[PDB]
């Protein structure tokens, strides 16, 4: 059979060797093109199983990410271990190209196409491909944005739904488009984001069917917004157009059972805490002009509270491999022979 | 993550702090 093993995965993707653009620049050095003649393969009769919360492609990826954060995005002042290194911090044009994930020889990528997939067990459709599908890097707090859509229904994910320290990963069904801006112009540093207060609503009741179905219908659902910590894990954070939004998400996770947008007020930061590795850095103030990214939300990283007849979930995230689990679930890579 | 000022402070709100990767999340 086909051994689970460690390989050097390689990257491939569109990326323009004419385009500024950091991810871009990354992958021209980086990665390959996008594989011209796909090819999955039905596997027949083969059950495999997965395990998507120990999956070393999820690691390889998230090396790549701080490779590619650590060479385009670079701060003017790093605090690291009490040491501190200053160099040029030139602002970037910043915007996530998909990037592919592929097998070297003597080794395959399998797929589960089972629907219900919950991450981990047997799967019974599993086809081999050479490449996953190209998966936006974006790295956020709270919200997953522009990733993939489940199927039919929401799907909740967690490796230990009953232990409340796990996070659990919601995927949507239908994307939520959330429009976040730094107007031209006053305040430079002052934000804003855009959503539909129908839409969020109905996905809050519709997340909040699927928590009830795994852990009680006779359970009520709360939603409160988080308990407290870095900046970074406390709002909704993201990088738009090389700037580092913090969003107050109160408005979107207060919610219990019983205008026509919500606009969350957002702040853009020069002293960040980073993502690749304990410490701060600080960036130059934002660039003029209008700043405007426009996402879907795709999914949502929760945290239920636990230790009785109501379950209180909060907005979550801060470890980025959560994000890459979120799209890499379905795939493992096997050793062929 | 820096989990002992991690919890320092999240104490204070009377919480216990843990890690989400890198950064500090009160419980
Ligand atoms: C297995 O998955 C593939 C791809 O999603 C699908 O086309 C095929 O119909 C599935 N087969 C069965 C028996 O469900
Ligand atoms: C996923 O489904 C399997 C059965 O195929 C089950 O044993 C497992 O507990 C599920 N995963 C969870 C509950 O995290
Ligand atoms: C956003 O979602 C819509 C519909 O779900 C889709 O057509 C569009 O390509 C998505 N954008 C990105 C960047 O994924
Ligand atoms: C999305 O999933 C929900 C279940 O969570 C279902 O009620 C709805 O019909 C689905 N809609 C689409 C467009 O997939
Ligand atoms: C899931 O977490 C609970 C609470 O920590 C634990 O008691 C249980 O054994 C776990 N289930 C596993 C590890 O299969
Ligand atoms: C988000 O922006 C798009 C155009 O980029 C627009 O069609 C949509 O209505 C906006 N949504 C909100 C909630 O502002
Ligand atoms: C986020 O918004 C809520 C609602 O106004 C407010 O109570 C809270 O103080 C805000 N957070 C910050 C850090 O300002
Ligand atoms: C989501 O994708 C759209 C279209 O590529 C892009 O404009 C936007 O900046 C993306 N959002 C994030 C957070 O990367």
């Amino acid at each position: 059979v086909w051994k689970e093993a460690t390989t050097t995965l390689f990257c491939a993707s569109d990326a323009k060797a004419y385009d500024t653009e950091v991810h871009n620049v990354w992958a021209t050095h980086a990665c390959v093109p996008t594989d011209p003649n796909p090819q999955e393969v039905k596997l027949e009769n083969v059950t495999e199983n997965f395990n998507m919360w120990k999956n070393n492609m999820v690691e390889q990826m998230h090396e790549d990410i701080i490779s590619l954060w650590d060479q385009s995005l670079k701060p003017c002042v790093k605090l690291t271990g009490g040491s501190v290194i200053t160099q040029a911090c030139p602002k970037v044009s910043f915007e996530p190209i998909p990037i592919h994930y592929c097998a070297p020889a003597g080794f395959a990528i399998l797929k589960c196409n089972d629907k219900k997939f919950n991450g981990t067990g047997p799967c019974t459709n599993v086809s081999t491909v050479q490449c996953t599908h190209g998966i936006r890097p974006v790295v956020s707090t709270q919200l997953l944005l522009n990733g993939s859509l489940a199927e039919e229904e929401i799907v909740i994910r967690s490796e230990n739904f009953t232990n409340n320290a796990k996070t659990i990963i919601v995927q949507l069904n239908e994307s939520v488009v959330i429009n976040c801006t730094r107007p031209n112009n006053g305040d430079i540093r002052q934000a804003h984001c855009n959503l539909s207060k129908t839409q969020w609503e109905n996905t809050l009741e519709q997340i909040a069917i699927k928590l009830k179905e795994q852990f009680g219908n006779n359970k009520t659902i709360i939603f409160n917004p988080s308990s407290g910590g870095d900046p970074e894990i406390v709002t909704h954070s993201f990088n738009c157009g090389g700037e580092f939004f913090y969003c107050n998400s109160t408005q979107l996770f207060t919610w219990n059972d019983t205008g026509r947008n919500i606009t969350l007020p957002c702040r853009i930061k020069q002293i960040i805490n980073m993502w690749q590795e304990v410490g701060k850095a600080m960036y130059a103030p934002p660039i003029r002009g209008q700043i405007r990214c426009s996402s879907n939300i795709t999914g949502l990283l929760l945290t239920r509270d636990g230790g009785n007849g109501t379950e209180i979930f909060r907005p979550g995230g801060g470890d980025m491999r959560d994000n890459w689990r979120s799209e890499l679930y379905k795939y493992k890579v096997v050793k062929i022979e | 993550x820096n989990l002992h000022f991690c919890q320092l402070r999240c104490k204070s709100l009377g919480l216990l702090g843990r890690c989400a990767x890198t950064f500090c999340a009160c419980v």
